[PDB]
């Protein structure tokens, strides 16, 4: 026959390999597709989700649904910090389990571009203004009012508009397995009411990713073990 | 004739007709957006810091070992570009190195300028590595040895190794230039930003060093000045940053 | 860790064929040449739900249509015995695919073994691993990874299950002892997904798997918490 | 010795990829097949500055890229025991590539061994030696032979070092026993750059190294001595 | 399937093959490169760069920068050796250890022209002539300034110009792991100041390659040693 030579590599199992295997059962019609609605070609698409954010992660709430809800003091001190977390989509705790931060978790490296959406759902009447101040990595968090304002932030007058969206443009991972930014919050003015409402106001938050993530080197997430067989 | 170059508030005065190493052959530019690129890593250019920065003369003596300085550090206290190392991250900026020497016709001398990308360096110590200080110590020179240097942390600063474990002669591998006294006193080299990455913490990494490692010593006719001061004009080049503002 | 370097935007291997076509181990099992009363042999119904990391990868999604590329690593070792001389010639193995509605070996010399309609490969040591891949097998359009709903209305313990999700079942086996001594092998089945479509995405499984066969779950907290929600110091 | 010959002025080897691209062993270790406490595995971290004549020809420039053609050369041996007929089968290894940034093995059985992310091949003794390629792994531009910075400021010991040149961590063990005798495998692991590209070159280095992950060395003379500057008699 | 049959050299691991080998991590997107300044493609690049030469190889100079400083007496005799060395860029101590010659300790075959350059580092002022001399191999190394004139040479005015290159055709290796050709200078005159000067003038020597070298086997360095393991 044709002289071969089998090569280095020959008779090995590699695990990652494309090779074409042989068909148990051929000569057997598999079912045609049909049009399933829904179909998903990337994980990116689940990332790109809006998932609501468990800002207030104290202790005693995870277990609840108020984990998700900013408490919003109507009697608070001016210039009071309503919220604040550190931007880390897959390392810190408050975006960690969310969609764009569970499909992070599989990835070894990813930057792109998050974006925040904060709703405030409260009373219609309802009037107000907040701060959301954006830190660049390592600047770290501001700790007044004034210092928010001299940075990158945005007046979400409640009044006007019960949402808000932000796109943070330099997010990445952090580690192989601080300084990473922060989005804060500030009471500019108070939340003012016509009548008197014995429950505070909430502020949902919601994370996304936009279509500039990469995401390069699948691995195991961290947030399911199996430390013995079922059977 | 002279010719007198000006940037910003600052001006200097060069011999015309004066070599200029420009690097390995690449002017510094800015960073290009591939394929209009997303505002994912936004860069901001300033064009206030490409000014000339002169650090304290270095006095060259008979008995003189060379100097060097590792320039991401050697301007982080220069007034503005020190600033903007502080405040903004990552950062990329080119350097046009300026070497001056000022002597009579009456003196000798031979001197190597010559910068060396990455000029990782050793320790006297085997078992350590050398500290901020012995590395760089800012606008202030930082002197070879003759012999062997001594310390726990102190970079092993013997001028035939240059304190890289290389031989010294070997140096001009790197962009550098030579002035001999009887035919030189000026020395350019213009430096692109070399790095693995195209942007970087500044505090954190020394893109580059430069050594001024006299050849042949220093040496005069009686009852000329016995030393000859050696001026170091840095102006840096396309420096660039991290945009700080939000991307929407 | 990890500085900041530029964004290529790869969206490669973020699809589904690359997010779910990796070769996983979801099963090991030893059988011995011999045995006491003819149960020597290895078996394992194919099933996506028992090692939790795929588990959940696929349970990311609603319903899937995939192929079962399966690839058994059989090493077999003597075990210690006071039988001298052995001398053993080269084993060769038979792993049986039973389709779904298959007859089901009882015994290690079962009728079921020597059947026409249960794809069988005969891999003898010392070669490449075998390998052999199950089309998608299912009479539905796809693998249902939930259902809500019975396999039978009148049961309760029928509560998913579902009955199109059946992959078939595995057997191995010695297909000769090769010495009158101890001798034990492991299969070590590894599976790989391919061409997979996957629809309508769900959430990532968030509480800890109990059961392979179930969905019940101890309720977790949403995330990890934190002593304060201002970053104040 | 060596005649004047004709000049053809051959540029062909001189290349940085001829220069480069020759297959050096790097790294050698022996594993047991039975371990006293699951320790029996070999390991070795992705390093170009053990082997100082491979060191000194990457440290001839700053900054490299290539690929990481990885060839092993297992060879098993029987150690001399008091343990009769063996009649050990076949002997498979495993040879695990675990990324940058991935789960690292503590033991012989630990549960990184069979994971998913992690490249592993497994190679049957008495077939050609095992082989796998990496690719340029880093996230940045190039792999950086030198590094005038540290990894942490504030950190002393984190000089040099840099984030980005990790290459990933080989891992090597017995997949069986074979018998219940000890056997003991060198794994000679052989390094071969590929497709390399370098920038800013480099003087060779004169003193000799001291340690892998230094550049610290004791000061050497230029070149070696003569008695007299002049050719005279 | 095809009949092949195997030929002999099959299932060899050949260290120097260049077989295709299986990707262990296919389906990762490397980084794509950047240009970096200072690309290099050809170690002759490096081998023709100038570098400095130790010439002054005395006992107790190799530790100390005046090794490479060739010293020039003002008050010598007339028609002395100012230094001497054999033109070997890969045996003799004096162009070993230089760019050119660790460049070609890499190969066991080579063969060019290399590029001497003489500067002279003394004063402006200063004025005299110097004799480079060079010997073809096989002719020995000149005893007086004499023989040094009748054969190659040039004059070297300091006064005129403060820097000599010289070409020679002549060089290849000469072993496989005298007789090689002379570089020589002498004073054909002295050097004249118009000023007293304690310290003496000084010469630097540069070694470089010419386009025309080859380069033809691969082999280890001998300036490197590793007798045992770092671990």
């Amino acid at each position: 026959g044709l002289p071969t030579m089998l090569t280095p590599g020959s008779n090995q199992f590699l695990t990652s390999d494309d090779f074409q295997s042989p068909s148990a059962m051929p000569q057997f019609d598999v079912t045609p597709e049909m049009d399933i609605p829904g179909q998903v070609n990337n994980l990116m698409e689940i990332a790109e989700v809006d998932s609501v954010v468990p800002v207030n992660n104290t202790e005693g709430k995870v277990l609840s649904i108020e984990s998700y809800q900013i408490p919003v003091q109507s009697n608070s001190t001016n210039g009071s910090q309503v919220f604040g977390f550190p931007l880390m989509p897959g390392a810190s705790s408050v975006l960690n389990r969310t969609l764009l931060g569970e499909i992070l978790n599989y990835y070894t490296h990813w930057s792109g571009s998050i974006k925040l959406t904060f709703m405030f759902c409260g009373s219609a009447m309802a009037t107000g203004k907040f701060l959301l101040a954006y830190s660049p990595p390592g600047a770290g968090a501001p700790t007044t009012r004034k210092e928010a304002m001299l940075g990158t932030h945005v007046i979400w007058d409640v009044g006007l508009q019960s949402s808000c969206v932000l796109c943070i443009p330099w997010i990445s991972q952090t580690h192989y397995r601080t300084a990473g930014g922060y989005i804060t919050c500030w009471y500019q003015t108070n939340i003012v009411v016509p009548a008197d409402t014995q429950s505070d106001c909430k502020i949902l938050c919601f994370v996304s990713a936009c279509n500039d993530f990469s995401v390069r080197m699948l691995k195991d997430t961290p947030f399911i073990k199996q430390d013995n067989f079922y059977q | 004739r002279v010719r007198s170059i000006t940037l910003g508030n600052s001006t200097i005065t060069t011999q015309e007709c004066a070599n200029v190493v420009v690097g390995y052959g690449v002017w510094p530019t800015y960073l290009n957006d591939d394929e209009a690129t997303a505002e994912d890593q936004p860069t901001q250019p300033d064009v206030a810091t490409c000014r000339f920065y002169t650090l304290e003369s270095v006095m060259w003596q008979q008995s003189s070992p060379g100097w060097w300085w590792k320039f991401p550090d050697a301007l982080s206290n220069m007034g503005l570009f020190g600033q903007n190392m502080q405040y903004h991250y990552l950062g990329r900026a080119g350097y046009t190195v300026h070497v001056q020497c000022n002597a009579s016709k009456f003196h000798q001398g031979c001197l190597l300028v010559v910068c060396v990308p990455e000029a990782e360096m050793g320790c006297a110590t085997l078992a350590n590595k050398p500290d901020q200080k012995s590395l760089s110590n800012g606008e202030t020179a930082n002197m070879f040895e003759s012999q062997n240097s001594t310390g726990q942390t102190a970079v092993q600063a013997n001028v035939i190794n240059a304190g890289m474990g290389v031989g010294v002669g070997n140096l001009t591998i790197f962009p550098h230039q030579w002035i001999n006294l009887r035919t030189n006193n000026s020395a350019t080299i213009v430096m692109p930003y070399i790095n693995s990455v195209p942007m970087d913490n500044m505090f954190r990494h020394n893109n580059f060093t430069l050594m001024i490692i006299p050849f042949a010593p220093l040496s005069y006719s009686t009852g000329a000045t016995t030393y000859v001061p050696i001026t170091v004009t840095v102006a840096p080049m396309c420096a660039e940053y991290n945009g700080l503002r939000l991307a929407g | 860790q990890t500085r900041h370097v530029k964004n290529y935007h790869s969206r490669s291997e973020s699809t589904v064929e690359n997010f779910l076509c990796r070769s996983a181990c979801v099963f090991y099992t030893t059988y011995r040449n011999h045995g006491t009363d003819g149960d020597n042999f290895g078996y394992w119904v194919i099933s996506t739900r028992q090692v939790a990391q795929l588990r959940r990868k696929l349970e990311m999604f609603t319903y899937a249509r995939f192929d079962l590329e399966l690839t058994f690593v059989i090493t077999s070792t003597q075990e210690q015995s006071t039988i001298q001389g052995q001398d053993s010639p080269v084993l060769t193995h038979q792993i049986m695919y039973v389709p779904p509605g298959g007859p089901v070996p009882t015994k290690v010399n079962s009728y079921s073994w020597q059947t026409s309609t249960n794809p069988s490969v005969f891999w003898t040591e010392g070669s490449a691993p075998p390998r052999m891949s199950i089309p998608f097998i299912s009479i539905g359009n796809a693998y249902s990874m939930f259902y809500d709903g019975w396999a039978k209305f009148d049961k309760q313990g029928t509560y998913g299950i579902n009955t199109l999700n059946n992959m078939g079942t595995l057997y191995m086996r010695h297909v000769n002892d090769g010495s009158p001594g101890p001798i034990v092998s492991t299969v070590r089945i590894y599976f790989k997904p391919k061409h997979v479509k996957t629809w309508v995405p769900r959430p990532p499984r968030l509480c800890q798997y109990q059961k392979a066969g179930n969905v019940n779950f101890e309720p977790t907290g949403v995330t990890e918490s934190r002593t304060d929600i201002t970053t104040m110091q």
